[PDB]
């Protein structure tokens, strides 16, 4: 036997299609533990999930075991370099993240797959003995206030919250789980509080092995990840801690029959209903939630929602069962709303409640468990492989539920039916426990009640026992029918040999006036599926803003026409992507091979001989006007919106698209439909499951329904046109600054225009942000505590690139970029101080990073695409800019560096977006030059050169 | 249709 091994689990269930092999374990100390090993992966993983979160936390430090997770990274006793576990996975083409929820704390990392061992090391050290190092912790907590500033105008953390401190305060479900600085600094300070100390006992007292769960995944044997993990984890002390357990709900007598009225920060409009239920989790393998969701939740004809929609109450309609923590639960029914059915919210819960007298009066029905039994079984043997880095840290979480040999198969497979728990979850979807959440401006000066943590205004009443009574009366509805079988169920999974004439990248195989086709059939994945993406090109669709307007709502209003029929076809695994660009539409179908023919069809025939109903319209048409407005309350890092706008040859704002909206009438949008599929430029990538014959056909059934029904002609060469980037000046620097009249943080991007795409040119400048990736997060951030979102990377646009900064912050844009220059002289001098194999570390990480195979058809198919929309088709890109990449030098990089981005660069070409908060030892910052301030982007635009496009390969 | 946590470092 092995005394540090309690048990080897059985054989752990698998697809027949995931070549990966698995062996489930629990360590004497009680840490469960999944091992995968994969020979061909190319980054390995970990991941560890606690069983405590921030229902755990200590009803005075609000906020602790969230403070907690951001701490473990910063060192260790074996080691305690504050940045040695990110600056380790960095050099070794690695990522790391970790969140908290309710009760749960998972780290993870991804590292490239020979430093498997190294990564675990350190990361193992986490749960040994953390240093809370104390420059560190008040550093830190900062970091922590920043995370939270983001949310507090957010609308979702907003609801969030006040559905916490809405049921019962005694419970721990009330409490503040994000914590900030007047919670885990300035308070804990009043009340003489070590917060060091509490770090230290509240990981002593809750990172217990009995409440651990570890998977790594490498290309070692089963054996070697054994002995690894049993090295490196035994010695994980077991204090034996009770897992947390939360049987009373939050929601008693009290907390029920309630409405609230709440004013929200965007122009939104939502009825949120809710039901309190009991822990549904040990039910799985029958999964009567899950089941009355499907039906409840449904979009297909006789539905709940068909019924709203058609009324012009609601648009959308979500329902189901939401996790609470172990010992309750929620089921939920949330909509949102059009004017009329903000003054309907009465009759819309009624028909709620009629409909649910329908499955109380039909009872449970076996065929509908069977069809989600059968599509859970396909979605499980044919799921695309995961990437390591989810896959782990998804796994590590699920191991606290599900037996060892059951943890890849107990979310998908349905094993019994149970008409039993079917019937108790539907006995409590009553009136009598109803909560109601009507969320809308029309609240506003209305309210008399502030929620503490976010400001929340709102205003609860019981809902009158008249009204209850009502829907307690609730009978059947002769609009409301159950689905019916549901015919977009593949059954063909037949994988087609693969063609002599196969190559490894996408063939041109047509090149015609109105149509190219790039096909390649799929020779790695052999899963039954494909993608089939298209670009329509139509100079139509952007040419004023009145046309972008139409272009977006002619596409919203053929999805939303189109929503009863494909609701059932993604249930089946078969999905569509339809949008508006600059250059036209685009389409995407992909999922299950099988029925995939059909869908397309019916897209294009719908496109080409669309109708539009009046009064969806005039609702859509709302909605969108109040989304541009909406834009007002997005977070001021806006900054990338703005610059997006001054680099581009053409762009509308969402202040000229707001404005030519009044002037979109049905009669003129009746008449641009036609214009617009009038002539077309068709883009296409077929990959997967398909043979050349296949592809061939379903482009031409493309053309042929758009040619029959809107007699589409092809485009002239000359219009496929392109925009293009605009050309800074040598040695310019420009600001563009606007203030963000909703958030009280700054937002600033930095842009340092390089020059337009190359080899070189991309591999001098994916090379320098390698280097500096890592240090500016924790120069810019962990030292320097600027903001929580702090990012910097190459910027690629309209085949030009550059390095761009972004971040948040409460500081002045101007003192953000002080800071950011000061940053980027010590890297000048650290590139020049670090030796020429840290330097060759870099270039290999990188390597590993660009080199990283695809593990499933979309992510294959996405890079095919990347190179195809952006007209290089350059599909062997990455050996080529790898192969050049390892031949760079120190000496390269620094003459890079001084020639286009040092301060005194010749080159350089630097423009920032400063947008201001609403209510506006340190390395030594560059005197920086006078920036020329921007005043008008159309004038800026027109007194520059614009740089060419890029050659195709 | 059927069916928020603090991350990062
Ligand atoms: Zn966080």
């Amino acid at each position: 036997n092995n005394p540090a091994i309690k048990r080897i689990g059985n054989h752990i269930t698998k697809s027949p299609e995931d070549k990966r092999e698995y062996r489930g374990l629990e360590l004497a100390n009680g840490i469960k533990v999944l091992l995968i090993s994969d020979p061909t992966t190319d980054k390995s993983s970990a991941a560890l999930d606690v069983h405590i979160g921030s229902l755990s936390d200590p009803p005075n430090i609000a906020g602790l075991s969230h403070f907690l997770q951001h701490m473990l990274f910063l060192g260790t006793k074996k080691y305690p370099k504050e940045n040695e576990y990110s600056q380790f996975l960095s050099e070794h083409a690695g990522s790391s993240n970790a969140f908290t929820s309710g009760e749960h704390t998972n780290y993870y990392f991804d590292v490239s797959h020979e430093h498997l061992e190294g990564a675990l090391d350190r990361f193992a050290q986490f749960f040994l003995s953390p240093l809370f190092d104390e420059s560190a912790k008040d550093r830190e907590v900062n970091a922590v206030d920043s995370e939270h500033e983001k949310n507090v105008m957010n609308d979702a953390w907003r609801l969030f919250q006040l559905e916490k401190a809405t049921g019962n305060p005694k419970h721990p479900f009330s409490k503040f789980g994000t914590g900030n600085k007047y919670t885990l600094e300035t308070r804990p300070n009043q009340e003489g509080i070590d917060v060091r100390q509490e770090l230290l006992k509240f990981h002593s007292a809750y990172y217990s092995s009995n409440l651990m769960a570890v998977v790594v995944l490498g290309r070692e044997s089963l054996d070697d990840l054994t002995n690894l993990v049993v090295k490196l984890f035994s010695e994980v002390e077991n204090k034996n801690v009770p897992l947390p357990e939360f049987p009373e709900h939050p929601f008693q007598e009290e907390h029920l029959k309630q409405l609230y009225k709440i004013v929200p920060i965007k122009d939104i409009r939502n009825l949120y209903v809710t039901f309190p239920i009991p822990d549904l989790q040990k039910y799985y393998k029958s999964n009567p939630g899950h089941y009355l969701g499907h039906l409840i939740g449904h979009e297909g004809p006789g539905s709940l929602l068909s019924e709203l929609k058609s009324k012009g109450w609601v648009n959308t309609l979500v329902g189901g069962q939401k996790e609470g923590a172990r010992g309750f639960m929620f089921f939920i029914i949330n909509v949102d709303l059009t004017e009329e059915g903000l003054l309907h919210v009465e009759d819309i819960i009624l028909h709620m409640f009629q409909y649910i007298q329908k499955l109380r009066a039909e009872g449970p029905q076996e065929w509908v468990f069977q069809e989600l039994k059968d599509l859970n079984a396909v979605a499980f043997r044919f799921k695309d492989k995961e990437r390591p880095r989810g896959y782990t840290s998804k796994i590590a979480g699920i191991l606290h539920y599900y037996p060892l040999e059951e943890v890849l198969t107990a979310e998908y497979l349905l094993e019994e039916f149970r008409p039993d728990l079917i019937e108790m979850v539907l006995d409590k979807l009553r009136p009598e426990n109803v909560r109601v959440a009507i969320v809308s401006k029309s609240f506003e000066g209305k309210t008399d009640r502030t929620e503490e943590w976010y400001g929340t205004q709102y205003k609860q009443e019981a809902i009158p026992d008249e009204v209850i009574k009502k829907w307690q009366n609730a009978d059947l509805n002769g609009k409301f029918k159950l689905p019916t079988k549901n015919e977009f169920i593949p059954t063909n999974f037949e994988i087609l040999p693969l063609e002599k004439e196969a190559t490894p990248y996408p063939a041109l195989i047509k090149d015609t006036a109105m149509s190219k086709l790039w096909f390649k059939q799929d020779d790695k994945f052999f899963l039954p599926k494909a993608n089939l993406n298209f670009e329509f090109f139509s100079p139509f669709a952007y040419v004023d803003p009145l046309h972008s307007n139409m272009a977006y709502l002619y596409l919203e209003l053929l999805k939303d026409s189109l929503n009863e029929y494909a609701y059932a076809a993604e249930l089946a695994g078969l999905s569509y992507d339809l949008q508006n660009t600059i250059y036209g539409m685009y389409l995407s179908v992909k999922g299950y091979n099988d029925k995939q023919p059909i869908l397309l069809k019916k897209i294009i025939e719908k496109m080409a001989t669309f109708e539009i109903d009046e009064k969806r319209f005039e609702i859509i048409k709302e909605a969108y006007m109040r989304s541009l407005n909406n834009f007002r309350a997005e977070q001021p890092h806006h900054a990338m919106y703005y610059l997006r706008l001054l680099m581009t040859e053409v762009a509308w704002t969402k202040d000229e698209l707001k404005e030519a909206l009044d002037d979109v009438t049905l009669p003129r949008l009746k008449a641009f439909i036609p214009q617009l599929l009038s002539r077309l430029h068709i883009e296409a990538l077929l990959h997967g499951n398909i043979t050349k014959q296949a592809a061939l056909g379903i482009m031409q059934m493309v053309e042929d329904t758009l040619i029959e029904h809107a007699h589409t002609k092809p485009l002239l060469p000359s219009q496929l046109v392109r925009y293009r980037e605009v050309q800074l000046p040598d040695r310019g620097w420009f600001v563009y600054q606007q203030r963000n009249e909703v958030h009280n943080n700054s937002g600033i991007e930095i842009y340092y225009q390089t020059d337009m795409q190359s080899t070189s040119e991309n591999m001098f400048l994916e090379l320098f942000a390698q280097i500096i990736s890592e240090p500016a997060f924790n120069t810019l951030r962990t030292k320097e505590q600027l903001g929580y979102i702090v990012f910097s990377g190459p910027r690629r646009a309209n085949g030009i690139q550059g390095l761009r900064f972004i971040i948040q912050s409460e500081k002045p844009p101007h003192y953000l970029e002080s800071r950011v220059e000061a940053f980027l002289i010590t890297m000048e001098k650290s590139i020049e101080d670090m030796t020429e194999e840290a330097f060759q570390k870099h270039i290999q990480a990188l390597a590993i990073r660009r080199l990283d195979k695809p593990k499933k058809l979309s992510a294959e198919s996405a890079k095919y695409y990347g190179e195809i929309i952006s007209q290089q088709y350059n599909f062997d890109r990455d050996n080529t800019e790898v192969a050049y990449l390892k031949t760079l030098t120190k000496e390269d990089i620094i003459k890079f560096y001084k020639e286009m981005l040092a301060v005194d660069a010749p080159r350089r070409h630097k423009v920032s977006v400063h947008v201001l908060a609403r209510e506006m030892n340190l390395s030594q910052a560059p005197a920086l030059p006078q920036p020329e301030v921007i005043q008008n982007m159309t004038e800026f635009k027109r007194g520059l050169p614009l740089f060419p496009l890029v050659k195709p390969h | 249709a059927y069916r928020l946590v603090d991350t990062l470092q």
